[PDB]
């Protein structure tokens, strides 16, 4: 594989996110590092899939409700950036205000 | 397309040209298997396979550099030797030239 | 006797004539020349040829080299030829033919009972790659950068602070000592730069005098005409180089005043197309000067579909600025212009831009230096066919062109060239091996000083090293002493001469740099250009000689999605 | 001009006035002061106030700060006050209004081009935790207790052997040694105890002279009076402290007889309530005394409603107790008490109990000693209201006296209260910096010595340092030289002057302990009540005055499930 | 008083005519002596022995140890007994009783304030193991061996280079000045290996004089007569061991020429079985002569169902041989034959065997020696049950002959026995503690030079080092200049006289071979049976005085699938 | 668990499985990276299992075929190799050409 050091510390970002995606099928209120795992990876396999940029920015703001997460945690999360590669090189996505 | 793919030309390569080169018969004596380097003095392979040691003195096999000629018990077999170059001057071995020529 | 053309090349890799595709690109190379004698290649292995009087000889130590990479594909600047590369004492010995002068013919790398040997057949040497855009937010940079084959980092920092996250500076004496002691832990050699934007000379001498080999301008702490006047005034007097991020703003002036307050001394221009920083909107005509050494950031190479998107929420971050104050975003809209995006690479294609570096962590990511001046490349090869330079079927003159940006040509901008840049004899043995299906991705190893440093490993229980999982992890090289005797820290002269070194009680190897006043666009390898540019101040759009300069936004790119995990 | 207090607040973070929560908590402080002249705040970032010949001068290196935290909401034992801090040499040179004296007015802290720059508007500042209570058990307790925000750690151990798993002591001359040398490796403050259990004086000298700051005595190695009184008189005549782990078996005598053998010299008790270790039932009322400064250990802070079912196994680990062996349990279940640990959570709130620690990995949380502290605080002003001190509509001075606990009252309890402790001029610059809605919790930057050791950190190939993974990353403070130039090696007096660190080779900076005898309760800061209290032999009821003291257990804590993803 | 011997088993482990099963292995040790006094054994915890004037005296440091291992059952090649381990100094100090003199009869242990304490009970301690074949490709080895419970690694290498991927050789003064500088940063005892493939003894000499502790001829750098001959000179010369793997492909001669250029002269000769490398098919047939020191690498123990099926490609890879080139693959299947392989066992078993090594990375696994030892020791009691030197009803001596083969054989072999090896007075405190469930699988303390350096650790953040997750961390023993004063690094007499430490700035404590022509067959502990053995050129029959030799192919392995996640 | 350093770094390689095999099942062509894990963690498990290494160095070249991979991949992999606990001990599996 040649993995880099990116690619492993992304391994973690996922491996984080497969916690919270449990937990949000029990029916639980996601915590602060639980929502912002889950967001995150979401982004980096619509990357995966190629879809662009500006889709992302969108349909990111749409994958967690205020009433899945925990109280004061949508205002813990101003906004949400991750890196992906993209069919055309590695792209930064900046969600803003994800939790609504 | 295929990544780092080659586009080799087609041809032939002729290896150790304007060299002294000389051919012999050898057989293997032996009870067990022989295998010899390129590059490996001749004249001092294994006592076991049987040919005339004084020719290829100073000789090596004309082959492909990395490449072998295997010897199976009882099997003989004519090769092509070509004359090392540089200083002509053999070290190491069976210890049986250590110097010049 | 004879044998096949392929059979050889699967042998000992390509030979004359042969051409090989780099990575997944569209780009191919052809070998020039090869220095082997036909039927004496030296080869490693069980019933090769390096073996005890045969392609080894009975030299002592001295007398012959202690590593030998075997039947190498050199691709520098220089030429893309097939050769053995001899390296002793931590530098490059010969380009020739390897072996036993006992028994072989044309030896001019002697192999010995020193001799440790490593196997390039099949494989790409570069030198490594020097970056000359790192911001110090983190120690962690070091290893990306490594792992990507950057063997050479300069630019400053303290780590993540405000200051550093914006700009490469490493303010002041107790910074910089402190700083230069850490650098005995990183893997890579390094260079500091020094905060220039002041306008009394003696606060950037004592800087200089504590040990930065060069002092960065940026507008974060006020780029205006008297603190660049002063920074260059000290550079020529201490043989240090100024990198320059100019005033956006226009606040004290255009881009013209600014050029005439360099007046006319050599100076190093940031991301000169200006999205990473500069007179909005025409930074990009610096590039046409002669004292102008110009580079790019990596963000915007090569310009996709992408690429304009991204860059709003990246510029903000990286400069402190608010999003709710009109004024901040209005200064980060102005910076980020699809016209000069678009020309930059065509600019970089004509050899009128002469570097390419990251700017890390601050709008340019660490490990894509090498990775995305190739994309370039291909774009560009894709858009604009053959050079007007190029010499048969091959691409060896572009990527001879783009090659130089990430190696030679920042090591002379930044005056180490004497010491790493290229693979030439007395330089340090900094070397990365490639396959050709990974060229410019992962390398297969990263070499420093002699020493391998970093490559990709397997399971260390394994039988073999080649069984999964195969990541990369830290070789000898990088490790405690054996580390700090293959790594260089670079030092002013004036530190140099104050025992710097030896107050601060620094373990690596010590290098100065020189003749960072002396080198202007014309000494720049294959990229000297300096082209009648112009930008239009309503439309932004590039022009040089009347004509339009621009290219096309990709979709898809090489070099991305078949290499990576994430 | 003028600008609403809204929008002044989200450009420079809170002023006087306002108020602001605590993490998730129920605790508010309220700003007491600002040291800023209104119009005149130095900002960082493009086009920014930080600029030469603006918010920076043209001062030397000598007369300028190195590093200035700007606009920083300070939360220390002295003050709950707004302003910048001047760092210079590694420690803190000026708490006031910075800038440059040329354009601008009451400026007490310089920056000139050799300052760094680290905005902390919207944050709070504190300095570095204080932990006298660690057992090294492993080498990885440092990082943990870095990232929680504790700078300096105390204690003693050999790594994981089952002296260190009871005990806090590195016995004798050889281990010590080997410690202190360990120790340059770490990113913390370090001081070593020594085992001080012994009947004979020259075996604890030794200790001292060796390289041991204090004198650890447990019940494990037996603390009779016969031992108690020999490490009190060594620490007498060498200016050490003495920490102890009284005879919970009360089989040398009980509680009284134990006070009677300290005679009403200075002691530092660990675990005062009990459940960690002490005297049962009654080991509580050493804080009614003048020569006793009392800590508590993490575990049972604060009292809730899983506290108690976690502690028999807890308990039997730790001291290597046989749950087969009836003897053996027993004297584990007369040492958890819900009525002494109930009245703990208020001793605490009153001041008699003046310093909160871990007991690391032996019946205490390395990582949780602030957190906790915070959330005792939290359920106190729950179940208590205000504090007969408050003054005004905010919990400022119920903050004062908790910060305290951990902080500034464990450097005096230990004699290294000269070089940390508070953010006060002139000693260590360990700081710590976090985003209010974060507090206690997850730090935004540890800074030690003048230098970011450690802090959260993204994508290291991203374009900024903000996009995700973000998780802890050791920094240029943490690496190499540069580690050593900004951590303290604690030695006795005695240790210095017999060359102790030049024979073993430290590397990181000296510091001496100094005052271990004179401190009493009466010095403790906010946390000097010495209450009448009493336990009752058969019920474990406290009672001070003869009121009864209790609270009730939590079934839900701040700063727990909202911030942690296990 | 009176106690049940089932009790008594449970509070301090096994004694006299108890019996304990090894791991899930069918061998079974019995305690064949005790040396404590019933009653007056010594425990730590609360309210036990250890404890002031109870067990643990008032003596100074200068009288006491360091560090006690109670109630340990040692498994070693000179007995197994139950007994305190005493260590002084970073050395085994005494096996015996430990106490305090003042009040305990018989004690040879004394125990005082400065003594930590390693409760030992219910656990087998042991040696550490050492591995003499291996080849430095990467550093991550050396944690690997650790933790599997070797404490001594020997062999040669730069890195991940193809004369390291095949050879154990550190090529040259370079190379070997840089390793050794490396060395400084790793976890065990290391001794360097030299390219001893050279037909001019400067060449070999310079090696020496440079700092290696022997001389490895491996057939990839030509095992010719010659060579073999100019290195056993050399040798001879300058007390280092000569570490052979002889000429596979028959081409300057077979085994029997081999052994006459070998003439007698001390040697040691590497995987004797031949898959790993030697004269096929017969290389076996070596281990008849007294010169000769023949050792197995681990992938061929034990004969199993897989093995076979393994090996080609394993060939392949290691010794970067052709699958495409005919005389590559023959070469490579005359290596692997079944017949050799199952004898193998047999010899082990015999003693004709006398070590046991990994030859890591290169056809063998670097942490599993130890394991594959007993696998091995098990599937032969299994087939062929009691050797014919058991005594009792217990397998004492089974297991004694083969802790010997990866403890104090090696050491004899390369001339370190007297610095590591056994658990004997005098020698480096490098031990390993292990539960009886665990076994030769994995280790609950790592002990090195008086230190612990590895363990399994709990949660870092937990209440005690117990919970969840645990797997293994470096300790203190593993930390910077503790480090260097718990490991060696072994040097050649030549090395050592000429200064190479000091000149290069060797951090880590020296140690100097010597005896390594000295040894022979008959001096291998219960492993010196030189028999009459010889191969069928055709069949590749494995026979001894005319009787054949051979076992079965295990389908089904102890200390496997049980113990490993994957 | 006592987990040894190299069942941590297993444990990256199953880890990177998990993603390729998700990613696999949207029905995306895998990548290099991705195919490798896959395949790796594949015999991984057959180990576990009781197969023999024979059965393995078989069985790893039917995990995927030509068209569930992105063009050049299967050239990109001329081999692949991973260790395992077989019931009888480590054992090293090669499959060769795996995709075709």
């Amino acid at each position: 594989m040649e993995l880099t050091p990116r690619e492993k510390d992304k391994l973690l970002l996922f491996t984080a996110a497969l916690v919270a995606e449990r937990r949000l099928a029990r029916g639980l209120k996601l915590n602060y590092p639980e929502s912002v795992a889950l967001i995150s990876a979401f982004i980096m396999e619509g990357a995966r899939d190629g879809k662009s940029v500006a889709s992302l920015m969108e349909e990111g703001r749409h994958v967690l409700t205020r009433e899945q997460v925990m109280e004061g945690v949508p205002e813990m999360i101003p906004d949400i950036q991750v890196e992906a590669t993209f069919p055309d090189g590695s792209k930064l996505v900046t969600v803003h205000n994800p939790i609504i | 397309m295929i990544p780092g793919e080659y586009h080799v030309k087609p041809g032939q390569i002729a290896l150790n040209t304007g060299r002294a080169t000389c051919r012999v018969v050898v057989e293997n004596h032996g009870d067990r298997p022989i295998q010899v380097g390129s590059h490996y003095h001749f004249a001092e392979v294994n006592p076991a396979l049987k040919f005339d040691r004084q020719q290829a003195a100073g000789y090596r096999l004309n082959i492909p550099a990395g490449t072998a000629v295997r010897f199976e018990p009882g099997q003989k077999r004519e090769v092509e030797l070509v004359a090392f170059a540089g200083h002509r001057a053999v070290f190491g071995f069976r210890g049986e030239v250590m110097g010049p020529l | 006797s004879n044998i096949s053309r392929q059979a050889y090349a699967d042998m000992f890799g390509p030979t004359v004539g042969d051409k090989v595709r780099l990575a997944d690109t569209e780009l191919w190379i052809e070998v020039e020349d090869d220095l082997t004698t036909y039927g004496e290649e030296v080869k490693f292995g069980g019933g090769k040829v390096i073996r005890d009087g045969m392609g080894q000889g009975q030299m002592l130590a001295a007398d012959c080299v202690d590593l030998v990479l075997t039947n190498a594909l050199i691709v520098d600047h220089w030429g893309i030829v097939k050769a053995d590369i001899g390296v002793k004492d931590g530098r490059i010995f010969a380009i020739g033919k390897a072996g036993n002068p006992d028994i072989q013919p044309n030896v001019t790398i002697p192999i010995g009972a020193a001799t440790e040997v490593i196997a390039a057949e099949g494989k790409i040497v570069t030198a490594g790659g020097i970056d000359t855009h790192i911001h110090w937010i983190c120690p962690q940079q070091a290893e990306e950068a490594l792992v990507s084959g950057v063997t050479t980092m300069v630019g400053g920092g303290t780590g993540p602070a405000a200051g550093t996250h914006a700009t490469t500076c490493t303010p002041g004496p107790w910074y910089i000592s402190r700083m230069l002691q850490a650098a005995d832990s990183l893997p890579v050699n390094i260079g500091l730069l020094g905060k220039g934007n002041v306008s009394q000379p003696d606060a950037l001498r004592e800087q200089v005098a504590a040990g930065v080999i060069g002092l960065a301008i940026h507008e974060d702490w006020g780029a205006t005409p008297a603190a660049i006047d002063c920074a260059l005034t000290v550079a020529d007097e201490m043989d240090i180089q100024v990198a320059l991020h100019s005033d956006t703003l226009n606040e004290s002036g255009f881009v013209e005043d600014t050029l005439a307050a360099i007046g006319g001394r050599t100076i190093h221009t940031f991301h000169t197309e200006g999205a990473g920083g500069g007179h909005a909107p025409d930074i990009i005509t610096a590039c046409a000067h002669p004292n102008i050494l110009p580079s790019s950031t990596n963000p915007t190479l090569p310009y996709t579909l992408n690429t304009i998107d991204e860059h709003l929420d990246m510029l903000m971050v990286c400069h402190h600025l608010d999003p709710d104050i009109a004024e901040d975003v209005a200064f980060a809209e102005s910076r980020i212009r699809r016209e000069t995006i678009a020309a930059e690479d065509v600019l970089h294609d004509l050899g009128a831009f002469s570097l390419t570096s990251s700017d890390s962590q601050a709008m340019g990511r660490v490990g894509e230096v090498i990775l995305r001046t190739w994309q370039v490349a291909h774009r560009m090869k894709v858009q604009r066919g053959a050079l007007a330079e190029e010499t048969g079927d091959n691409d060896n003159f572009r990527v001879k062109r783009y090659i130089a940006k990430y190696t030679i040509n920042p090591a002379l901008t930044h005056g180490i060239a004497h010491e790493v840049g290229s693979i030439e004899v007395g330089k340090l043995a900094d070397l990365v091996v490639w396959s050709p299906a990974f060229f410019g991705v992962k390398p297969a190893t990263v070499i420093k000083g002699g020493m391998i440093a970093i490559a990709p490993m397997g399971d260390i229980n394994a039988s073999i090293p080649t069984p999964q999982p195969v990541h990369y992890r830290p070789m000898f090289g990088a490790l405690g002493s054996a580390r700090h005797h293959c790594r260089l820290t670079f030092l002013s002269q004036a530190a140099a001469a104050n025992g710097v070194a030896e107050r601060l009680n620094l373990r690596s190897a010590i290098a100065v740099v020189k003749g960072c006043r002396t080198v202007q666009k014309a000494d720049m390898v294959h990229n000297s250009l300096q082209p009648n540019i112009t930008v239009d101040a309503q439309t932004y759009e590039v022009r040089v000689d009347g004509e339009l300069i621009t290219s096309e936004p990709a979709d898809v790119l090489p070099m991305a999605q078949r290499y990576f995990l994430f």
